[PDB]
């Protein structure tokens, strides 16, 4: 048994939206706090005059419910690294808005995509955020094994994806994440959201998540095999990846519509239960030394 | 310069005393305001400033068809957060009787004056969440005859003896500041295990609206109190008292306490070291009320006994930020 | 309200994204629920066009489940959606003309579907998507045909060639204007006046060569590009905000509109100088539509509610 | 928020370039003002905003009989310190052409526009003294036809390498705060012991008066830099121009620097950890200018060839007082 969230980008009634997965199965909900296609203005009229409200009501959930259920999503046009200074000024500004909106809401964790390599001012606004006011909110950051650039069809005929081999280039990804949380001083409270994608990079760029704080994994549907008997499943390589995942004791986030009609979400969900279930078994060692991982203790004096 | 959190708004929204005494508030004084005759030809513009998640708007809107008279609602709140709830009510329920407006009262410019305006900004000692300063922002909209809800509120202070609360305090050094900050900002404390060593006084007043040619918010004031006992002074635990309306009241003075009404704790002034007082003696103590203009703090000593170190002084290790 | 004939929802929703004249004269509006309990969205005819966006004094109209971020029409009576629910459905219109009954709505988006397109034979249609594809689709099958993950970023706009069925212009946020022709094995081609430029946020084919079109970006700036010369011909500063969106006029030497953010219009002769420019819009602007009945007649949408039409010099 | 003492006025008063520059900039702006047929008939109102002991507003009356012209003269000042100087020095002395007046320019109501206003309010980078801030709060008694001295100024980095001043920085922590706050504040300095890894660079300017539709003061920067030797960065030097009028300009940018102006050091930027750059690389800064309505502050970061922590998010470790 394992702890899973849908990750959805379209919600169209927060009451309905929630019962539905959590009917399917899942733990939690990855939702946007604001519409994602609601861009704001925030210094030039008339359009930052704009008639409210500018989102749902808290009153549409228990707090019980904000605090235990929700993870919110930064709105996907928001993007305080761009090069057009007007454009870098309302995603400050929006940014720092959905933010203290997620910390007035109190949810638990909050999303935030690096898909490209810059993302100084976002990790400024973001540190800048973390020391002002109070709250415990966890951020987890949307990172990609494989950059969505090294991803794309070799389609366009008059550029060509550069074929052989570059050891620093399957890398890239990581070191966004690295420079983000050397700029924001290793917060304890910015994770990684690990997004997992059809094909696997090599073994040693898969290595170098080793050791660092991740707190989910996202699996599109679209990665999913699909077995005799219609049901989703997964390649003996994205296993190998679970079942380590799963020692880290990550939470699992699906993400991106059902492909397989034949049956309910709680298909691909049954599948990653069936995972668990079929681990490796916990051994006299392991079981013993449960409560204790990366607990660390001073050593006696002795004597 | 904090924003209070959804959940807050939610706890103390269940208060069975403070909504029901507001309701009461400006219901008594919607009448006192527009006579029988004068009914349908009068609507009375009331403003709400902090208007939260919405309930003193709802309780006016309650007030109003209890008194059988007619309003002009605005509910001025600066928590954008919590004007996202109120912008939703307005639209799903109260209409455009409610305008909704997002700014602080301070700088809010008002499209007309008020008849009455309706504030809850107090703290456990009455002033120290800068009420004065906000309602004094915001009365130049005030008709010249306009009532403010609340009136005036009144703190107050008594001494205590708790080695508990005294170590509590103690506990609270943190790294990178000064190691006796700590003793130098009031608590909010539930009190429980101790001991109080005279009966409270009246502290500090502000009346609103404040007719004062030049106004000041600023304030010092002595204490003396009686102790009939052998004991050892460890700080002040400060309490409440407002008039809403005439005699409709609110108070966390225990002699006068508001039955079932949870939605102010005490507070608590320590003392960087504790103050022997022998059976007969008078504790004098005193306090002051400071500003500039970008923050308000309090300041105290006790001068008998003995005394002790002016605590606080400057804002060295608390201010509120205006 | 003079009637709200029957099917049609009782309200309409603020956010207005699209606006469409058919041949016949009439006006087809887009509308999306952006903010508030209910994030929907919503379908509607308007035989009268001036009495629009009144609910009451329309012909059709229907609820959508989720918002709509794109439409377009479908030969006549044909209406196809792009939605937040990553579905692509299609809606087809009453005989009366006094009910509009969904088609097909296939989720086949993994997120949000932002553009869509009707290619010339009006057989097969062109989508784009923020989960960064392009697909094509058979319209009479309800079919996805081909699958494209070309850009490396969220999809903008895609648009159909006036008159190739397989050729199609799309720019997405990773500085990329793709000309596409599925005729190829390799059916993009990267067309631009040279290296990075502002980031490409709407285009509209000539629609009288199927050789030129224009091209907006998020810097204010409408560029003129010719793909038989591959190099930048002609641009101006026009907005002060993102431009949203570019409208060719019906006349034989056409006009453009050109929408923005900064809640302005502008309409822009051959050489893409200012003829006219409307501030009529408090909030952002969505769409153009030329009249086909009356060519200086341009009527325009936005997110103030607003459906408003111009008389154009 | 302070004050400066008497015997700092006075060692700067010193200066043999800072004032005759500042006597030249009027001299030039005022015949470019009023031509030799309306000499007598055109009085230009100056005022001299931060007046300190009034050397800027002798040098005006210098210039005012050096271009033969007629001029009405405001002495603004807002420590009551000087402002006493000032007051002794118009009644021995300057009469009636001089109005004293004794408060803040933010705050100053203007009984009349001016022509030209002057201020010297800079720091060794730039704008690090709240110069924008200040002159915008003034310039709306500036007339329409306006000008402002100085102009424009702009600021300057240039990364540096010193073990010397790394371990001064160090040398620097406090009991009570931050163990790391000496690395994220800006310092004044004489700078001896010290490599320049790269040619400055224009990092920041201001012009005045600021007919920006809506005025903004933050801003946000980056800046490449060429390393041409293997070494170990430590910090930025900062450094800045300003022009006065026209060609008129003083400097402390070494390339461009006035000579014999000792009124302004460089600033060093320090950072928390020293950062090995490779003979070839590039490095890579960022610098913010942020503000809220109490305070202004700087925040940067080295994002190549490697990264550091974002230096002094939210001010935390140094703001400048509004
Ligand atoms: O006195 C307290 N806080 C000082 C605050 O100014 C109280 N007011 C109470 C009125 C109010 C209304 C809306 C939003 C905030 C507030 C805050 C306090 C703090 C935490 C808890 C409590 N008491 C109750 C005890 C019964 O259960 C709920 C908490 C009281
Ligand atoms: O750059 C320095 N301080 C930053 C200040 O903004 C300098 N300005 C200089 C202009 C000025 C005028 C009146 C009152 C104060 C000021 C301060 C500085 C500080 C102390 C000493 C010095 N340099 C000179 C070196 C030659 O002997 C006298 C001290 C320069
Ligand atoms: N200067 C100000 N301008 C506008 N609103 C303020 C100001 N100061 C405080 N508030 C708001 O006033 C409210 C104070 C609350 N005690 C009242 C909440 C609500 N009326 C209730 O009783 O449930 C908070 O929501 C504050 O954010
Ligand atoms: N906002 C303000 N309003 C009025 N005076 C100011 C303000 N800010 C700074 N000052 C004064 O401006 C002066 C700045 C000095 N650098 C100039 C002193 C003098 N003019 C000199 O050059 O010797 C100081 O005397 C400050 O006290």
């Amino acid at each position: 048994r394992v702890s899973s969230g849908r990750d959805l980008n379209c919600v169209p009634e927060i009451a309905d939206t929630l019962g539905a997965v959590a009917k399917q199965g899942f733990d939690f909900l990855c939702m946007p706090v604001f519409h994602p296609r609601f861009k704001r203005e925030f210094i030039q009229e008339p359009a930052k005059n704009r008639p409210g409200p500018q989102t749902r009501s808290d009153l549409l959930l228990s707090g019980r419910d904000w605090n235990t259920l929700i993870v919110g999503k930064l709105s996907p046009w928001i993007r305080p690294d761009s090069k057009v200074e007007k454009i870098r000024r309302n995603s400050e500004a929006a940014m720092l808005q959905e933010l203290n909106f997620g910390a007035y809401l109190g949810l638990p964790a909050f999303l935030l995509p690096l898909n490209q390599e810059d993302n100084t001012n976002l990790a400024r606004v973001l540190t800048n955020h973390i020391h002002t006011g109070h709250h415990s909110s966890m951020f987890w950051m949307r990172v990609p094994l494989v950059a969505p650039e090294d991803l794309r069809d070799d389609i366009i005929e008059n550029a060509p994806t550069t074929h052989t081999e570059e050891y620093s280039g399957e890398e890239k990804t990581w070191m966004w994440w690295h420079n983000f949380r050397t700029l924001c001083d290793y917060s304890k409270r910015i994770a990684v959201a690990l997004e997992i994608g059809a094909d696997l990079p090599s073994n040693h760029v898969i290595d170098r998540w080793l050791g660092e704080p991740i707190k989910a994994a996202i699996l599109p549907t679209s990665i999913f095999l699909t077995n005799k008997k219609g049901f989703p499943v997964l390649s003996k390589m994205h296993q190998r990846l679970i079942f380590r995942l799963l020692k880290l004791e990550v939470q699992f986030i699906i993400t991106g519509t059902n492909h397989h009609s034949e049956k309910e979400f709680c298909s691909y969900l049954q599948y990653l239960e069936y995972l668990s279930q079929n681990r490796p078994p916990p051994n006299a060692y392991e079981l013993f030394a449960k409560g204790y991982e990366d607990y660390l203790q001073s050593p006696l004096q002795p004597l | 310069m904090d924003n209070l959190e959804s959940q807050t708004y939610e706890v103390f929204e269940k208060d069975p005393i403070k909504y029901s005494q507001y309701q009461q508030a400006i219901y008594k004084c919607l009448l006192d305001r527009v006579p029988e005759e004068e009914k349908d030809t009068n609507v009375q513009v009331l403003m709400v400033l902090g208007a939260g998640r919405g309930p003193l708007v709802n309780a006016s809107l309650r007030a109003a068809k209890q008194a059988d008279r007619r309003i002009k609602l605005y509910a001025v709140e600066k928590n954008p957060n919590a004007v996202v709830t109120l912008e939703n009510w307005q639209f799903e329920e109260w209409g455009s009787q409610v305008t909704v407006v997002s700014s602080d009262m301070r700088e809010w410019v008002a499209p007309e004056k008020a008849d009455i305006i309706v504030s809850e900004l107090l703290g456990s000692f009455a002033d120290n969440e800068l009420s004065p300063e906000c309602l004094d922002g915001a009365q130049h909209f005030l008709k010249d005859d306009g009532v403010s809800i609340p009136g005036e509120y009144t703190s107050f202070l008594a001494p205590i003896s708790s080695s508990k609360l005294y170590n509590e305090v103690r506990a609270c050094r943190e790294k990178d500041r000064d190691p006796e900050a700590q003793f130098e900002m009031p608590y909010v404390v539930r009190l429980h295990n101790f001991h109080q060593l005279s009966a409270p006084q009246p502290c500090f007043t502000f009346s609103h609206p404040n007719r004062d040619p030049m106004i000041d918010n600023n304030r010092y004031c002595t204490l003396e109190f009686p102790v009939e006992v052998n004991t050892v002074l460890h700080g002040f635990a400060g309490y409440f008292e407002t008039v809403l309306y005439q005699d409709i009241t609110l108070s966390i003075r225990p002699e006068t306490h508001s039955p079932g009404m949870f939605s102010w704790f005490p507070i608590l002034f320590p003392i960087k070291q504790p103050i022997t007082v022998r059976e007969g003696q008078t504790i004098c103590v005193r306090f002051w009320r400071c500003s500039n203009s970008k923050k308000v703090w309090y300041e105290w000593a006790v001068t008998a006994p003995v005394c002790s170190a002016i605590h606080n002084p400057t804002g060295r290790s608390y201010t509120i930020g205006l | 309200e003079w009637n709200l004939p029957p099917n049609a929802p009782a309200c309409m929703e603020r956010q207005l994204e699209a606006a469409r004249y058919r041949s016949d004269g009439a006006l087809l509006l887009g509308a999306s629920s952006l903010s508030g309990r209910c994030w929907a969205g919503s379908l509607w005819l308007f035989k009268d066009p001036c009495a629009a966006p009144n609910e009451g004094f329309c012909s059709a109209g229907v609820q959508t489940e989720a918002g709509v971020a794109d439409l377009t029409w479908v030969g006549e009576r044909g209406i196809l959606v792009a939605s937040d629910s990553g579905a692509v459905e299609l809606w087809e219109l009453d005989e009366n003309e006094t009910l509009i009954v969904s088609k097909f709505c296939k989720y086949e988006h993994d997120d949000i579907v932002s553009t869509v397109s009707v290619l010339s034979s009006g057989t097969q249609a062109v989508s784009g998507s923020k989960d960064i594809c392009i697909k094509v689709w058979d319209l009479a099958q309800q079919v996805v045909l081909s699958s494209y993950r070309a850009h490396a970023a969220q999809v903008t706009c895609v648009a159909a060639s006036p008159h190739k069925d397989s050729v199609f212009l799309s720019c997405s946020e990773d500085n990329r204007i793709l000309l596409w022709d599925t005729r190829c094995p390799k059916p993009a081609s990267q067309i631009g006046c040279s290296a990075p430029g502002y980031l490409p946020t709407s285009l509209a084919w000539h629609p009288q060569q199927s050789e030129v079109f224009v091209f907006g970006d998020e810097n204010g700036t409408v560029s003129l590009v010719d793909t038989k010369s591959t190099s930048c011909v002609l641009s101006s500063a026009v907005h002060s905000q993102c431009v949203t969106g570019l409208v060719f006029s019906p006349h034989s030497v056409p006009f453009l509109a050109s929408l923005s953010e900064d809640c302005s219009l502008a309409v822009l002769d051959s050489s893409l100088s200012e003829l006219f420019r409307s501030q009529a819009h408090r909030d952002f602007v969505r769409d153009a539509t030329w009249s086909p009945l009356n060519h200086s007649l341009l009527t325009t949408v936005g997110w103030d509610h607003q459906v408003v039409h111009h008389v154009v010099p």
